[PDB]
């Protein structure tokens, strides 16, 4: 099975450099993009650049283009992410995701928390909405622009970061649900507004839901609604 | 005669491509001109080899008095040579006395006056089926500009004497002064050679005139005419002082850029957006990568998965100046049928600066690289194909051009199992090697070869097309040569290399019919008949 493993448990100082690995196993590591996503406290998931292990051709975010370097290790099947000149806001949880074909980040790495101390804006209309187990919930998401890509496929996605685990894809498209998740989740919407409708909230459904777009050059997540049991 | 092929920008371009023109080889189209901006931009035009479209012209007067004839080689919509519509007050086409092909369309012209009375019967020729001239012989401008009636045999507009050497515009062609039905043939028949021979007095066809050679950048086509550029099925090739439109050998050269340089500089493989950019394309300039991301699809690059049926676009590629990497193939195909026509893999830029041909981790039974003959710079790695059987048979050292090239065929289906499962190439295959299970996928064959496929032996004594062998190859000789059971029907190629001819024989060359009505020496037609012995004798 596909299983991506990160170094994790990193503590640094401001102005220093941190480099974290991603041991990707269970698949051909050179046939899949190795995205890197950060989740700063008080903010939602933030894309920070990817790498193609087959050739080493990396893409970058404007906020990290001159600050982060990612290199792959083809022989040992391990991608790397080197963040230099760490600031006070650089403390986050860094995930090594893995781009699929119709979806983004099918499999995620456990997560690396680098605690350091001294663009289409996707915003979810609800925020930390509480519900009762059994009652259907609904998380709406608003995009700054129209995220319908030129190819005709909108890369709207919903990720459920359950407490203590990495984000997991729920709706791989605007409405296409992922494999291994129940029929309770049913993404919906078109154009600029996208809403996620859970038909029945269960105990396991508690977590932060992030509306994600990949149709623009920098993929952007939403702030995240912490769905909780009342 | 000089020849040619915002509203402000329109007038400039139109006047630029028409001020000096006297004979238009294409279509005269005056459309979208603003008020009071036309000033003798096109007045010298005397011949349009196409259609004259004057549409939506706000100017009061479009000068076209000198225009003598519109050929009609093209049409505006259908049978439309003169398309004056939606304009314009004065259009004095006084010299216009002939429109060979097409008709005149009159519509949406309220300001157009003095032209409704024009005698289009003398101009339009036999194309009245689409003559809607509904919007006193005088084009306009008071006197002087009149319809000069003349119609209501190689002179189109009029005649200046009962001689073909003096006429305004020739109906078909004009060698230098006389009106000719066709340009002097480029092939002349000579009863001494009993065949066709280059004709010196023969002149190429330049639109509506015959020229010994066509000036500027013109390319002689097969039928003697030299158009501006070669057609889609033809390519430009200059043997003698004049280039000719030689027919393309199937899909001819269309150099596109491969993966790594050009529009695909940052591309990783031939994914769905890449596919279709290689349509009817030959001699890829760069590498050709087929990675799993192509058929799986990519989200970051926003590319849908490549359906396997679009991989046949690469069937046109007959050369790759870079390397060929096939790390993924559709599992329902047993061989690389997309690269069956690939012939050369220069390898200039090779994978890891080493492999120029890399079929890796695929589910293909055979390689299917029948036409592959040259791998110049890089080596070859065919590994991981658990079902590849006919791989080690091919003598890779023959395709390689550099002595340092090697081959890494490893971990494919074992040769012992390859021969155990009955998957051994045909007996009709020289030890040189085999690309697949059939004689078509043979590097070389035991005795002969009918094209790519090689039979046991040519039809030297029995067969339907009756091949003759030469250089270990089956060549179907001239159909004229009847089959011969006692010996070999045909000694060699051509209609003069067989002992017996089913049809008549002209001198040494067997022909369907004796040459009759063909143009010969001294501009005289030659006719030949057949005797009891099927020999074609000169009349
Ligand atoms: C699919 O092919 C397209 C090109 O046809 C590639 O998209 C290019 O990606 C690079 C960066 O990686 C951009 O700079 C180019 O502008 C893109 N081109 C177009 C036309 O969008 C893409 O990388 C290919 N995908 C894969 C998986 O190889
Ligand atoms: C990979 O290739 C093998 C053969 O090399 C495929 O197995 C064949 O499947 C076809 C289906 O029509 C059968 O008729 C053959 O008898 C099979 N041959 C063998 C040797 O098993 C196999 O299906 C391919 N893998 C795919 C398509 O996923
Ligand atoms: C490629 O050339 C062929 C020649 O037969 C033509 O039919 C086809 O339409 C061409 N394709 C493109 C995309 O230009
Ligand atoms: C020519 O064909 C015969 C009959 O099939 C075969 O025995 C022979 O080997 C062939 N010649 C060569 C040189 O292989």
């Amino acid at each position: 099975q596909v299983q991506l493993v990160q170094s994790g448990a990193e503590v640094k100082k401001p102005g220093a450099s941190v480099k974290v690995s991603c041991k990707a196993s269970g698949y051909t590591f050179t046939s899949y993009w190795m995205h890197w996503v950060r989740q700063a406290p008080g903010q939602g998931l933030e894309w920070m650049g990817n790498i193609w292990p087959g050739s080493g051709g990396t893409n970058y975010a404007e906020k990290f283009k001159n600050r982060v370097t990612m290199t792959r290790d083809t022989s040992i099947s391990t991608a790397y992410m080197e963040l230099s000149r760490l600031r006070s806001d650089d403390t986050a949880v860094y995930y090594c995701a893995r781009s699929g074909g119709p979806y983004f980040f099918d499999y995620w790495g456990q997560g690396t928390l680098v605690t350091v101390s001294s663009d289409i804006v996707m915003t979810q209309s609800p925020l930390s909405l509480p519900v009762t187990p059994g009652e259907p919930a609904s998380i709406s998401c608003r995009s700054s622009q129209n995220i319908v890509h030129n190819n005709g496929i909108t890369y709207l996605e919903w990720y459920l970061q359950k407490p203590g685990q990495s984000p997991q894809l729920l709706i791989y498209k605007v409405s296409d649900r992922f494999s291994g998740v129940p029929d309770r989740f049913s993404g919906s919407g078109s154009g600029t507004d996208f809403t996620l409708k859970i038909s029945r909230v269960e105990a396991e459904d508690v977590g932060v839901y992030y509306c994600f777009q990949g149709s623009h050059i920098p993929p952007t997540f939403g702030q995240g609604t912490k769905v909780e049991i009342k | 005669k000089k020849v040619c092929q915002t509203f402000e920008d329109h007038f400039l371009s139109l006047q630029r491509m028409f001020n000096n023109c006297e004979v238009v080889l294409g279509n005269l189209e005056i459309t979208y001109v603003q008020r009071n901006y036309d000033l003798s931009f096109l007045k010298t035009i005397q011949e349009v080899a196409g259609y004259v479209l004057i549409a939506l012209n706000t100017v009061e007067r479009i000068p076209l008095e000198n225009l003598q004839i519109i050929r009609g080689n093209m049409y505006y919509e259908n049978s439309y040579a003169l398309a004056v519509l939606s304009n314009l007050k004065e259009l004095p086409m006084r010299n216009l006395q002939e429109i060979l092909h097409g008709a005149v369309r009159f519509s949406n012209n309220p300001a157009l006056c003095n032209v409704e009375s024009i005698q289009w019967r003398d101009i339009v020729s036999s194309d009245f089926l689409s003559n809607m001239s509904m919007d006193g012989s005088c084009w306009g401008a008071g006197e002087e500009n009149c319809q000069k009636l003349t119609k209501i045999n190689q002179c189109a507009a009029g005649c200046t004497g009962p001689r073909e050497s003096d006429c305004l515009v020739c109906r078909k062609f004009r060698d230098e002064a006389t009106c000719k039905d066709t340009c002097p043939p480029l092939m002349l028949y000579n009863p001494t050679t009993y065949q066709m021979d280059v004709n010196p007095e023969g002149k190429y066809s330049f639109g509506a005139t015959c020229v010994k050679k066509c000036p500027r950048n013109y390319v002689v086509t097969d039928h003697g005419s030299c158009v501006r550029a070669c057609g889609a099925d033809s390519y430009e090739m200059e043997e003698d002082g004049v280039r000719k439109c030689k027919k393309c050998e199937g899909p001819c050269r269309k150099v596109c850029n491969g993966i790594g340089i050009g529009e695909f500089k940052d591309s990783l493989s031939i994914n769905a957006t890449n596919i279709k950019h290689f349509k009817n394309c030959t001699s890829i300039s760069g590498d050709l990568h087929i990675l799993p991301v192509a058929f799986r699809g990519d989200s970051f690059t926003h590319t849908p998965p490549l359906d396997p049926q679009e991989l046949d676009i690469l069937k046109t590629v007959k050369e790759i100046t870079g390397f060929l990497l096939i790390q993924a193939w559709p599992e329902n195909r047993t061989d690389l049928h997309a690269f069956e026509n690939l012939e050369i893999i220069r390898g200039r830029t090779k994978q890891h600066g080493q492999f120029s041909l890399a079929v890796v981790s695929l589910n293909i039974t055979s390689l299917g690289l029948r036409s592959l003959k040259e791998i110049s710079d890089g080596d070859v790695i065919i590994s991981g194909n658990k079902n590849l059987c006919y791989a080690n048979t091919i003598n890779w050292k023959k395709l390689f051009g550099t002595s340092g090239q090697k081959t890494k065929i490893i971990s494919n289906r074992g040769e012992n199992s390859c021969k155990a499962t009955g998957q051994v190439c045909h007996a009709l295959c020289s030890p040189e090697g085999c690309w697949g299970p059939e004689p078509r996928d043979c590097v070389s064959c035991r005795n002969v070869s009918r094209g790519r496929e090689c039979v046991d032996k040519c039809n030297l004594l029995e067969g339907e097309p009756r091949e003759f062998v030469e250089n270990s190859e089956c060549i179907q000789c001239h159909p004229e040569c009847l089959p011969q059971a006692m010996n070999i029907t045909c000694t060699g190629r051509g209609p003069d290399n067989c002992i017996q001819c089913a049809h008549y024989i002209d001198g040494p060359h067997c022909v369907k019919t004796c040459p009759a009505g063909v143009m010969g020496e001294n501009n005289t037609l030659v006719w030949k008949y057949a005797d009891a012995g099927h020999v074609c004798h000169l009349c």
